């Protein structure tokens, strides 16, 4: 029973290490491809052409 | 002409280096050490924090000094020797006190930012053993966190002064 | 059409495009490994543990890939796939009298059982008869029949009908060490001649003890009187055998009881297996050769 | 749509290529490849290894061995194998160590190339070095019913014998498959495996490396092929990848070339019998005892369960007064035996029918009229002390006898054989039942979760895993049924071990029963808490239910849970239900031999099974049809052969002929029995999986039966007389069983005839 | 030299063809193309089963035959075309016929032979549109399925005679 | 033991928090218990970690969890008063209880 | 929204959140912008996107 007891967080050590895996560390695949978003540089506009 | 470095002290030989290549694209996607973040890519945050080291001709001594590795291109780092998080400690085997000492003390909450200060940190005690509270505390200007507030970090770091 | 050379870790391969270009190369380098269709090869590399630093695939020369209809028989290339052979000679057994289709019938029977269109349709006929397989179902065919094997080197030019000297050792065929299989003839059957093939349904040693013949009668003119008797067999020995002295003390005999009692006497004494020959089956292996023959007996009687 | 025979659910998939078994998986950037480097002695002292050319093969990684496991190196089902061998060496394929390389290629040739340098030990390889070196494990099970001396002594002939059946290879087309993910932290991992235990695949990764259970995820999509192979084995595969990424830190894959499978997995046990039967000259049993031999091989696994079902099985459909069956499991240095679709039953039910067609001969009866003499009846029980309730077996028998036309099939088989002389036929009528129910009470249990998401569609998951008997297809019938909605709208993904935790491996045919039935509390559950808003909205569509219990925060997702009630059988006290329910069938089968070569052609098979009330008549046909053929594999075509040495020599399609397209017979009929719904399982249904494969010995004996009118016609004339047959039948044996004036030496010199 | 062939179609130009690459371990590990299965590597299961064609400079025509996958070296295969089971059709755009017959018969349990026994039969079929019972019978000598028992791959395919 | 619910990890030691809950209401040591992760294949339908309210929410699904499990493991408990708490997880398993709610 | 922008049930939707490396909220719902995206990349060209 810990509860009230200060125990650090779970994963600190880890964190702390760099072994902790986020998102972008899971490792690619062989075949993995990578996106990136075309944005709009217009507050209001008609799209007009994309090229 | 070859480009050699080292990595956690090994011998890192790439024969076709790209002048464009940043270390931190590097270390994260040629060699896989995912310790090392992005957090922004222009200097401003520090989570991509690494240790260089280099012997220098003059000084005769090796200096350690602490980098950006979202701004290092690999070009520049013939001969320089990288140290990252998984260089110094691993729960695997042992922590390095920083890193120990950084997760006992509440310093880790998200812990994306965590790895950057280690490093930090790390870099100030390979150049000062025993620092003052002063050289602690000026030792992050580069290193942001959103999560902690700060205090517990400097807080647990503090027992490294005197 | 030019000659393509491909390097990897270990083997080097040569696709040569001209019957030149082979036999020169195999002139150069006696060691080449000749792949067809791999289907054996490919098991040897994998399973066996072979590394033939040197491979030459002659699969596009023409000549190799001939398929010529002469007035003694049919010849095909050694390059040629079963499956070819299997057609060629489903259209030649169709269209030609019985009387001249024995043989060719033969070979389609140990072509029926055998492997399935993904293996027919890549592997060459040269491929088998060289592989010298003890448990091979062609060899025999061709041995019973005095198929003549077309060999060349650069140079050098024989032909020579397929015997038991063919076959000298396990796996050794006699080529000389610069030679290759050209082509392969399966002869027109005479008149007064009769062929049969027969195989063991199964297997169970890799190359050994499975039984599988041909069987060749040429009788003297519109008589039952024997002028020729060949018996062949693989999965008895470590190499395609033939029944010498059996067949030999039948000539210029009649076609009846007695002989079948003398063939049968004959094949278990000179085909006799010692009760630890390779692949074990001992009684049942005698067995199918003397069954075996007593089927081609009661089926000559009937031709007859 | 329960009872309708929807195809399987993969089936197109399947046909394009798009369904992804464990190697089809996409490989990783950084993902490494595993060999196995296996023994090549049967009994021996490792003295040393040597990787030296290994090394310097390119891409070479490392060597593993027992001194790289963390956690343990005891593995095995009852704790007595090695992950890794460290001294000894107790088999031919015996696991050694494994090579880590960056290609399946660069691992081949690694491992091809490590030297172990032996030392020679004393082999026990055959059943009879293992009885005569007195060499088992446990002691020897039996089951005793009635009185023996009394049996015998009010005998009026007493025949006895033995027997021996040998054993089978999975042949299962995808091969044993594991991939292993480390995930760098906690000693987390997860896993793809071919398996059909994922709850041991799981433990023993975790023990031997020295985790918590609760660190360890291993997920199974579908499986090409089990057939019992997967219930245990797999685990040699995945327990030693997973190590390889312990120890690399990098995922890593193995899939076993056939030979490396074929040597290392092990297969069915075989059997052999010594047997002693007591009956009146009326043909009616009144006696029999039956020692069972099984071959182990080196270790304990499911070996001492299979000898159980074989126990369980000995009478197969026949009643007998009195009656004693002992069983004992032979310690070989051979590939541990392993769980085989029928997991014993074949065996002790060959053992078993092999006595009674002598009985038949020895009356001079005809063996229909025999075996139907016999037969248990209603309400009889088994020599276990279990009633015989909707005993269906008289109902296929008659049934089957009618529809194959029997009587006239077997005039036109006597008739042949007269007119033919190097040629003959023969034609059997055989019966089965099979007992539905792990013998062991603590398997037979089974959970399943579903979610229903808020489009309104639902995610069943449940403790089975699908190897292409439509598993999935069947649970998604009932859910469907069950809810009250469309099969479009219910999907299953694949099994995983964080969803149904500690499921039991799926294996004993019961995986409809069990799983069909937690899916069906599943749903219960689902329908009670939907209940009010159906109310509130009587002619809404199931989506509207759905999101107003969301709106009203009402939980939409549910465990279920079965347990077959009332199991326990003892072998003290004998009695106890072993099992839940039987399965029943019954197979004519007529076979052409020839004579003169030991080959045969299958004319004609029919088949009638209880199934009760099916929840898709094609994938139990499906069912039937699959179980027979591997049956006919197993007592006619399928022979594996070792070396004296212990050394197996069959180790492809080319020395192991499983059955081809051309094998099967040429009139091929199944009939499922028709209203007889079986109150003890999920919507009046019955297992199928396993009860069919021993039909399978319809052609066995069919073969014995136009061998026996081979005999009449070329050696002797008893009428009366026995000769041993044992399992396969191959054409070898067929042959020499054909004594005629070439077997014996003709020529005319004289023996047999 | 370089090797070319083509793979449904696609033009495949390999500048470093190894004499060891099975066709198999191309299409599965270098293509990515997982359709084809191996089942034994020693050419008697099928699970392997592509169709070839080629130009023969000889019958004038094109032929199209079937072919094991893992025993083909990729060097017998200079402009050569290979099709697979993923060429053929697809549950993404629309099944070959023969795809939906064995799919639609319960002639695909398991499914790990399927692939290969739609590429025997769809080779047939690309030989003679209208071929016998006899001829659709003797198709699969060299496919082994463990699941089925055959009969309802043979009924389901018996549509294809007439 | 392994621990899943609706909530996620963001910094804020919810899975901690979550840890620790579970540990006091089983009567266990938090080494016996692990989150790995959150996913909509184990719990569905999860608002979104947000509001402050997850340790309250999430804290007593997790409750309520391991009471089923305490009800369900009772009888082994009393039968075996001295055991250990896989004693009774195993006799459990052994006996047909579902160790999963 | 995965599921809704390709037109197949939730059902076939897996999702998986190990730890974010912060949220306050940004995560909450905006989050979908990419992931969106990446999802239909996978869609359209059948490879692992990110
Ligand atoms: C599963 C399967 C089933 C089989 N079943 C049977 C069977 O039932 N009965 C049977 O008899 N065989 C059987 N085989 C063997 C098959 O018939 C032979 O493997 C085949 O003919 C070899 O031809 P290839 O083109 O593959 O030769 P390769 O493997 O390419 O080479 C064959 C051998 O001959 C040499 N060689 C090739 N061409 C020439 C040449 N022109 N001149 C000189 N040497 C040459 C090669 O160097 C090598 O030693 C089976 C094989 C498999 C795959
Ligand atoms: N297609 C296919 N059918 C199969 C098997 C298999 O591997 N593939 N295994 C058999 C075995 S050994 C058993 S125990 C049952 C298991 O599945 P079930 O419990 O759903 O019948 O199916 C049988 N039918
Ligand atoms: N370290 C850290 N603390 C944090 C956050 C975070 O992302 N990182 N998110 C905040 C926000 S916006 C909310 S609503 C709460 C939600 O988590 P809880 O419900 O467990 O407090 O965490 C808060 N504290
Ligand atoms: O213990 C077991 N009992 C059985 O009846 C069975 N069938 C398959 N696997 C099994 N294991
Ligand atoms: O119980 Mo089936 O896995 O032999
Ligand atoms: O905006 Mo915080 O409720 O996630
Ligand atoms: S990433 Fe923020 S400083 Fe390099
Ligand atoms: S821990 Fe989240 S940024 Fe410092
Ligand atoms: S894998 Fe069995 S033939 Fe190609
Ligand atoms: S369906 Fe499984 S092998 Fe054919």
């Amino acid at each position: 029973d810990t509860v009230g007891r200060p125990l650090p967080h779970l994963a600190a050590a880890m964190q702390a290490s760099g072994e902790a895996v986020y998102c972008d560390d899971i490792p690619r695949y062989e075949n993995e491809l990578f996106l990136r978003l075309v944005t709009s540089t217009r507050a209001h506009a008609k799209i007009k052409s994309i090229d | 002409d070859e480009l050699v470095f080292f990595v956690n002290g090994k011998k890192v030989v790439e024969k076709n280096a790209d002048p464009e290549t940043t270390l931190l694209a590097y270390l994260r996607r040629k060699l896989g050490l995912r310790g090392t973040k992005l957090g922004c890519g222009e200097g401003g945050c520090g989570a991509c924090t690494v240790m260089l080291s280099k012997y220098d001709r003059l000084q005769d001594k090796i200096i350690h000094f602490s980098a950006n590795a979202c701004l290092a291109p690999i070009c520049t780092l013939h001969h320089v020797a990288v140290t990252t998080v998984e260089g110094i400690g691993s729960t695997k085997t042992r922590l390095h006190p920083v890193q120990e000492r950084i997760a006992k003390s509440h310093g880790s909450q998200c812990g994306f930012c965590t790895p950057g200060i280690v490093m930090s940190m790390y870099t100030l005690l390979r150049n000062q053993p025993e620092p003052t509270v002063e050289e602690i505390e000026d030792a992050f200007q580069g290193n942001l966190c959103r999560c902690t507030g700060y205090r517990p970090i400097l807080q647990g770091f503090r027992t490294f002064a005197k | 059409p030019k000659q393509l050379r491909f390097e990897g870790e270990r083997v080097t391969w040569i696709q040569a495009s001209t019957l030149k270009e082979l036999l020169d190369l195999k002139a150069q380098h006696p060691e080449a490994k000749l792949v067809v269709g791999n289907t054996e090869i490919g098991i040897e590399m994998k399973f066996k543990n072979q590394l033939f630093p040197m491979i030459i695939c002659p699969a596009w020369i023409p000549e190799l890939n001939a398929v010529e209809h002469g007035p003694e028989g049919i010849s095909f290339g050694a390059a040629c796939a079963l499956s070819s052979v299997e057609k060629t000679l489903l259209e030649a057994v169709a269209k030609l009298p019985t009387q001249k289709t024995e043989v060719f019938r033969g070979v389609l029977e140990q072509l029926r059982w055998f492997a399935g269109k993904q293996v027919k349709s890549v592997a060459s006929l040269g491929g088998n008869i060289i592989t010298a397989s003890p448990i091979s179902d062609l060899n025999p065919v061709f041995m019973a029949s005095g198929t003549k094997l077309t060999i060349v080197s650069r140079g050098t030019r024989r032909t020579v009908p397929m015997d038991h000297t063919f076959f000298p050792s396990y796996r050794k065929t006699l080529l000389g060490p610069e030679e290759i299989l050209l082509s392969i003839e399966i002869p027109y059957s005479r008149e007064d001649e009769f062929f049969s093939a027969f195989k063991q349904a199964s297997r169970r040693e890799d190359d050994i003890a499975k039984v599988t013949c041909g069987m060749r009668v040429l009788f003297q003119p519109g008589s039952m009187q024997v002028k020729e008797l060949a018996l062949c067999y693989g999965g008895m020995a470590d190499r395609t055998i033939s029944a010498l002295k059996t067949t030999q003390k039948q000539l210029s005999k009649f076609w009846n009881e007695k002989l079948l009692q003398d063939v049968c006497a004959g094949l278990a004494e000179e085909l006799s297996l010692s009760p630890d020959a390779p692949g074990g089956m001992i009684e049942f292996r005698r067995t199918l050769t003397l069954s075996f023959f007593f089927k081609f007996y009661l089926t000559v009687l009937k031709k007859l | 749509t329960v009872g309708r025979p929807l195809p399987h659910l993969a089936a197109a998939m399947q046909a394009s290529g798009e369904a992804v078994y464990c190697d089809d998986i996409p490989r990783y950037e950084n993902e490494l490849f595993l060999r196995l480097v296996t023994s090549t002695r049967a009994h021996a002292k490792i003295k040393s290894i040597d990787v030296s050319e290994a090394q310097k093969v390119p891409g070479f990684v490392c060597f593993l061995s027992a001194d790289d496991i963390p956690g343990s190196n005891e593995t095995g089902l009852f704790n007595d194998e090695t992950v890794f061998a460290k001294d000894t060496v107790t088999c031919v394929g015996h696991i050694i160590g494994a090579v880590v390389a960056d290609t399946p290629e660069h691992a081949e040739r690694a491992a091809h190339v490590v030297k172990v340098t032996y030392e020679d030990l004393p082999a026990i390889i055959t059943i009879e070095d293992a009885i005569k070196n007195n060499s088992f494990y446990g002691s020897e099970l039996k089951i005793e019913k009635g009185d023996l001396k009394k049996g015998f002594s009010e005998a009026d002939n007493v025949v006895s014998g033995e027997l021996y059946i040998g054993g089978q290879d999975h042949f299962y087309l995808e091969t044993h498959c594991t991939i292993a993910i480390p995930k760098g932290e906690e000693g987390e991992m997860e896993l793809f495996v071919s398996t059909q235990n994922a709850m041991k695949t799981q433990s023993f990764v975790a023990k031997m490396l020295g985790v918590p259970v609760n660190r360890i995820l291993v997920r199974v999509k579908r499986m090409g092929g089990g057939f019992g192979g997967k219930e245990t084995r797999s685990t040699l595969v995945s327990v030693a990848v997973a190590l390889a990424a312990y120890k690399t830190g990098h995922p890593v894959r193995c899939m076993l070339d056939r030979n490396e499978d074929m040597l290392i997995t092990g297969g069915r046990h075989p059997f052999l019998a010594r047997y002693k039967v007591g009956f009146m000259k009326t043909g009616t049993i009144v006696a029999l005892e039956v020692d069972h031999y099984s071959n182990a091989g080196n270790s304990r696994d499911l070996s001492h369960s299979i000898m159980e079902r074989a126990l369980f099985h000995m009478d197969n459909c026949y009643k007998i007064p009195n009656i004693r069956g002992t069983g004992r499991l032979c310690k070989t240095n051979l590939s541990s035996n392993t769980a085989f679709r029928g997991f014993g039953g074949p065996q002790a039910l060959f053992i078993a029918e092999n006595w009674m067609s002598e009985v038949a001969v020895t009356c001079g009866l005809p063996a229909e009229e025999v075996r139907w003499k016999n037969m248990y009846k209603e309400g009889d029980l088994t020599h276990f002390n279990q009633r015989l309730e909707g005993f269906s077996v008289p109902r296929c028998w008659d049934e089957c006898l009618k529809s194959s036309q029997y009587y006239a099939r077997k005039s036109e088989v006597d008739k042949f054989n007269k007119e033919n002389c190097w040629k003959k036929r023969g034609l059997c009528i055989i019966p089965t039942k099979f007992g539905i129910s792990f013998t062991v009470p603590f398997l037979n249990q089974a959970g399943a979760l579903i979610h229903v998401y808020t489009d309104g569609s639902v995610l069943v998951s449940h403790g089975g895993t699908e190897m292409g008997q439509g598993l999935h297809t069947k649970m998604v019938q009932v859910a469907s049924k069950a809810l009250k909605i469309p099969i479009s709208k219910i999907y299953i993904s694949e099994t995983s071990t964080n969803t149904v935790p500690n499921s039991s491996p799926t294996a004993a045919s019961v995986s409809t029963d069990i799983y069909g039935q937690a899916v069906y509390e599943a749903c219960q559950t689902i329908l009670k808490r939907l209940e009010p808003f159906k109310k509130k909205n009587p002619d809404g569509s199931w989506e509207d239910w759905v999101m107003a219990a969301y709106q009203d925060r009402v939980s939409l997702s549910t465990t279920g849970f079965y347990r077959t009630p009332n199991l326990g059988y003892s072998f003290e006290t004998n009695s106890g239900n072993a099992f839940h329910y039987f399965t029943y069938g019954v197979a004519c089968s007529e076979v052409e031999i020839d004579c003169l070569t030991g080959d045969h052609k299958n004319l004609r098979t029919d088949i009638v099974m209880d199934v009760g009330s099916s929840l898709n008549p094609a994938i139990d046909i499906g069912q039937v049809e699959g179980a027979f053929v591997q049956g006919l594999g197993l007592f006619t075509l399928e022979e594996l052969h070792y070396s004296p040495e212990g050394s197996l020599h069959t180790r492809g399609p080319s020395t192991y002929k499983i059955p081809a397209f051309g094998s099967i017979p040429t009139e091929f009929r199944v009939s499922l029995l028709r209203d007889c719904p079986n109150k003890k399982a999920i919507y009046a249904s019955k297992a199928v999986g396993e009860p069919p494969l021993f039909l399978g010995a319809s052609v066995f004996f069919a073969i014995k039966d136009a061998i026996r009118a081979a005999r009449a016609q070329h050696t002797n004339n008893n009428t009366k007389e026995l000769f041993r047959l044992d399992s396969p039948a191959t054409p070898e044996k067929i042959r020499n069983a054909c004594v005629d004036k070439f077997t014996t030496l003709c020529v005319t010199g004289a023996p047999g005839n």
